């Protein structure tokens, strides 16, 4: 029966796509330490300028 | 915040050294005033011993 076979193929592609999305987003969660540093450097530079003004 | 506390402490130490020196200028002035009274007294006595009446 081709109708069920084609449906099973689409259901398999659907199960693959959600599983790949889970893996991609889990890798994005690990990137937080890379994206964080530019904000940390801006806070350091802001506090340096504030300290030099107070001096 | 530690760097800020360090400059604030240095400012307070500088304010303290300024006040401490200020009071030593005032104190040293009091002693110089009395010193110049004692200088003038010693000069005036050296004049008094020229009067042979009071010097006798």
């Amino acid at each position: 029966s081709q109708g069920i076979q084609q449906l099973l193929q689409a259901e398999k592609r659907a199960a693959e796509k959600v599983s790949e999305a889970r893996k991609r987003k889990n890798r994005r969660l690990k990137q937080a330490k890379e994206e964080a540093q530019a904000e940390i450097e801006q806070y350091r530079l802001q506090r340096e300028k504030e300290f030099k003004a107070k001096e | 915040e530690k760097k800020e506390k360090q400059i604030e402490q240095q400012k307070k130490i500088q304010m303290s050294n300024l006040m401490n020196q200020a009071r030593l200028k005032v104190l040293r002035a009091r002693d110089d005033l009395i010193t110049d009274l004692l200088n003038e007294a010693k000069q005036r006595l050296s004049k008094v011993v020229k009067d042979t009446t009071r010097y006798q």
